[PDB]
């Protein structure tokens, strides 16, 4: 429900307080532009976020394809809290 | 507001939180905890900060040695007295708009009657037939009940609020209504690994569902949980306790690595803390009805860092 | 204590462990550590106790509000553990009297501040000390914990965060879209009428504005400080000259002028309910006389300073906020919520903390075992993620090789032009505001090694307004930016470029 580049798969980026936002990314892309969306969208600082799938994260150079990314893959998101 | 003025500032960070209507429904709940040992101590305190009416710690074992370095709700002199009572002072203090009282009878001999005067019960240290038997009369009574332990890094912690109703928010706030079911502490317990709904979740099952199983039958047969001062002979009937329990919900032992003997012992403060917590929380969701509830089961493992939710009896 | 077992219990009762804030995670903290076995710990805070903080920080009391935190800390500490070998500092961590030396005395340090600010002294302390840094934080349900380790794992700063939140002053001054740039604009009026004059926390409309490429004390003493005569410029006359510049209002909804005579024509907590516009002008005009007349007690020249729980300070915000919103057909917000806005109020709870703590100890345990390769950040979930893990648990990574900080050689280009380039833009919007340095100590790496800017006063102030140029400062040149009391060294290569852009002072080599 709100593409990047290319088109191929949609992936749906949920974070700690259940909030959804579909991604349509190209097949082959650096993930580190979803990332730049996602903020960019949110409005959070984009070094305040971890992006992660099944457990691993999401390094800025990874890619759909190279990670395995399917159609409906969630992309779970996790932001760095600063109360102490 | 329809609170202390003064109240409105003690609490203001976590009204900032659930909101006012929140805070009201927990300041007019009284929760029944009983055992009063690390995870105790740790959800008492939990409570009694979040500012409930009131909190009735029921314990009628004595305050044996060993008890000053895990619990801080105690004088460093009180052994030998009643590990609630000994307790009570420091727990009242704090947050005195709350009632803290004490109770030291065996949660046993408790009649139907004395559970129906509050809104949660909460227990802990108890053998899987008082667990089973509380768990029903709350049931019948209308009543929330949470129960949970720890053993070395482990501890689970399990919930069963009935026909729970509550209200979450999903967006300017808009509240929405959602249900949620939740089932007896007995059929969780003892669950069908024949169904088809099972044999296809047992691989993506946590093992501390079994290991809990295996720890529970020990507090039966013996009357206490494992020991370090004895942990060749726990450790020997430990192992063996997994294969009998195991051999019969029709599993391979296998699913709970022999090893499990190793990090399962004696009560890890920072275990209990977190463990606690959780469980407080659940607690305090289920009484100011806000929030989806854990259904039904939380498994705690140190070790790994792992914080897994399984739902398992229906 | 007894059983945790041997080898692990005997680090764990020797080693002396640092303890950083004594709010809602240091006081769980305290608890476990002591209770786990560790006697020999150091604690550091900087506040007092506070009613608020009644509802999780459990070793504090209503008798105790207005004490210092680390000083009552460690009193309630030692109740339940009267053979607690422990040691209080009622005093900031950025203090220079705890240098690397000190640090280095730990065997495991724990951090439970509340600001990106504190985390980052102690990151690089910890990085000069070499010694393991466990950073945690938490707000409302959620919350997270981590190891660092100097050559190990990431320091704080691999990937560089904010500390603090930095707004446009176009946005700010010209075109506010959220609820927080009038919250915001609000505080600038306030500091620019009751507070210290920030030339960059203006308050009227802006010309020199990109969007709108065009063709406040002054007012407030000229005009005696007068809130009608006042909220006619700010809610009116400005909108109205606003409106001029029909460049930044093209497609964008246009603010709405106010009018003092016009205006004048019209359950949960008393804060929480939002008031009429009307209500929020008088409360706007009660709260400046209220101001000036609590700022005429303090002495002769003092100035104000605005603090969230200062009812006459929080009427201002709030009206003016309201006030600027409404004029931006925002919708207006009741004082509760622009008390947490304005006062950036972290929502906390005691069992959210409760569980951090109990990680942080079980990191540690891990660490002192000797098993650091098993820590790991752990992230704390309201909802089980789709795994039906509520706990996430993920590997620690390695340090990133161009790190500001805890890489080797620490090293960077600069770019920008040597001879428009004050001394000062160096030493503010580039060595302590990019690269994040709070004292700075730079100098030119060559052979003679010249002083441009000094930590200490009195020495290097007659400099800030030279260009770098006149320091003979060229394409190529080597500058060294130091921070001595973090160990922390910086070479930035000045990259010389005239025809850079538009108001971009600088730029560094690896941004967009
Ligand atoms: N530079 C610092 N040096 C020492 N202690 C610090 C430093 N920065 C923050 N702290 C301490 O960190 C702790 C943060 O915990 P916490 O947020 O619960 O406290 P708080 O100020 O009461 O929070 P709040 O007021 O927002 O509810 C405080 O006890 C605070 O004094
Ligand atoms: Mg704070
Ligand atoms: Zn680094």
């Amino acid at each position: 429900g709100d593409k990047k580049e290319g088109e191929y798969i949609k992936l749906k980026v949920i974070g700690q307080d259940s909030s959804e936002i579909h991604f349509k990314v190209k097949m082959t892309t650096h993930l580190k532009k979803l990332k730049e969306s996602y903020c960019q969208r949110q409005g959070v600082p984009m070094n305040s976020l971890r992006f992660l799938f099944e457990g691993q994260r999401i390094a800025d150079n990874h890619t759909p394809k190279e990670l395995g990314m399917e159609e409906e893959d969630v992309i779970e998101v996790y932001q760095e809290q600063t109360g102490g | 507001g329809g609170i202390s003025e003064e109240e409105a500032a003690q609490y203001d960070r976590q009204i900032r939180l659930w909101g006012l209507e929140a805070q009201k429904r927990l300041r007019a709940s009284r929760v029944l905890l009983v055992g009063l040992k690390g995870l105790g101590a740790e959800i008492a305190k939990n409570l009694i900060l979040a500012g409930v009416k009131g909190l009735t710690m029921l314990d009628h074992e004595q305050v044996t040695p060993e008890d000053p370095g895990a619990q801080f709700l105690i004088r460093t002199g009180s052994v030998g007295r009643n590990r609630a009572e000994a307790s009570l002072e420091r727990a009242q203090n704090l947050n005195p708009m709350v009632d803290v009282k004490v109770d030291t009878e065996d949660i046993e001999k408790k009649p139907e009657s004395f559970f129906t005067q509050f809104d949660a019960v909460c227990l802990t240290c108890c053998s899987r037939d008082v667990i089973v038997k509380v768990d029903q009369i709350c049931h019948k009574n209308s009543i929330k009940f949470f129960t949970g332990d720890v053993f070395g890094y482990h501890g689970y912690t399990f919930a069963n609020l009935g026909e729970h109703e509550f209200v979450e928010e999903k967006t300017e706030t808009t509240m929405v209504k959602k249900k949620v079911v939740f089932c007896p502490v007995k059929e969780a317990l003892e669950v069908d690994w024949s169904s088809e709904k099972a044999k296809a979740a047992l691989k993506r099952t946590t093992s501390d569902y079994f290991l809990l199983q295996v720890l529970l039958k020990f507090r039966t047969d013996k009357g206490r949980d494992p020991s370090s001062d004895t942990y060749e002979e726990d450790s020997e009937l430990l192992l063996q306790i997994r294969n009998d329990v195991l051999d019969s919900l029709g599993i391979s032992p296998d699913l709970l690595p022999e090893d499990f003997v190793r990090y399962c012992f004696s009560e890890m403060a920072p275990v209990c803390a977190v463990v606690g917590g959780i469980l407080a929380q659940e607690i305090v969701k289920a009484l100011s009805q806000r929030d989806p509830p854990h259904n039904n089961f939380f498994f705690f493992d140190g070790m790994k860092g792992n914080g897994i939710v399984e739902c398992l009896g229906p | 204590s007894r059983g945790l077992p041997r080898e692990l219990a005997e680090a764990v009762a020797g080693g002396r462990v640092l303890v950083v804030g004594a709010g809602g995670i240091g006081c769980e903290l305290l608890k476990n550590l002591v209770l786990t076995g560790f006697s020999h710990i150091d604690l550091i805070d900087l506040d007092t106790i506070d009613v608020s903080n009644l509802n999780r920080q459990f070793l504090f009391q209503k008798k105790h509000v207005g004490r210092s935190k680390a000083q009552v800390a460690k009193e309630s500490v030692l109740q339940f553990y009267p053979k607690a070998n422990i040691v209080a500092y009622h005093d900031s961590i950025m203090n220079p009297d705890y240098n690397v030396e000190f640090f280095r005395q730990f065997i495991l340090v724990m951090n439970a501040l509340d600001n990106r600010a504190a985390r980052n002294h102690v990151n690089r302390m910890c990085l000069a000390a070499d010694v393991p840094l466990i950073e945690s934080g938490t707000a409302g349900y959620l919350g997270q914990v981590t190891t660092i380790k100097k050559g190990v794992t990431e320091c704080y700063e691999c990937h560089p965060k904010p500390t603090q939140r930095t707004f446009p002053g176009a946005t700010i001054r010209n075109t506010p879209s959220e609820p927080i740039h009038c919250i915001v604009w609000a505080k600038y009026l306030f500091n620019q009428l009751f507070g210290e004059e920030d030339a960059d926390q203006e308050v009227s409309p802006d010309r020199a504005d990109p969007e709108a490429a065009w063709e406040t004390k002054e007012w407030a003493k000229s005009t005696g400080y007068d809130p009608v005569k006042l909220f006619t410029k700010l809610f009116k006359d400005d909108i109205r000259y606003l409106l001029t510049m029909d460049k930044l209002w093209r497609k964008r909804k246009p603010p709405v002028p106010l009018d003092w005579a016009e205006v004048q024509s019209q359950l949960g907590l008393k804060d929480q309910q939002v008031l009429d516009v009307k209500s929020y002008a008088r409360l706007f005009s009660k709260s400046i006389e209220t101001l000036r007349v609590h700022l005429a007690e303090k002495g002769d020249g003092a100035e104000l300073i605005w603090d969230k729980d200062d009812p006459s300070a929080m009427d201002f915000v709030t009206s003016a906020a309201n006030l600027r919103m409404h004029i931006f057909s925002m919708n207006m917000k009741s004082r509760f919520d622009i008390k947490s806005m304005a006062g950036n109020i972290i929502p906390a709870i005691a069992t959210t903390n409760a569980v951090i703590a109990g990680l942080i100890v079980l990191e540690g345990l891990k660490i002192l075992s000797g098993k650091i390769d098993q820590c790991r950040t752990i992230f704390l979930n309201k909802q089980p993620n789709p795994r039906k893990k509520l706990l996430v648990p993920c590997a620690l990574d390695p340090p990133n090789p161009n790190c500001y900080v805890c890489a080797s050689k620490p090293e960077v280009t600069v770019r920008l032009n040597v001879h428009k380039v004050t001394v000062l833009t160096l030493q503010d919007k580039i060595v302590k505001e990019k690269f994040a340095m709070v004292a700075p100590d730079v100098q030119i790496e060559d052979g003679k090694g010249t002083i441009l800017i000094s930590s200490e006063e009195g020495e290097t102030e007659a400099n800030n307004h030279k260009k770098l140029s006149e320091f003979g400062i060229r394409n190529g040149s080597r500058l060294q930016a130091d921070d001595f009391l973090q160990d922390y060294t910086l070479l930035i290569n000045i990259l010389h470029s005239e025809d850079l852009g538009k108001d971009v002072e600088f730029e560094v080599v690896g941004d967009a």
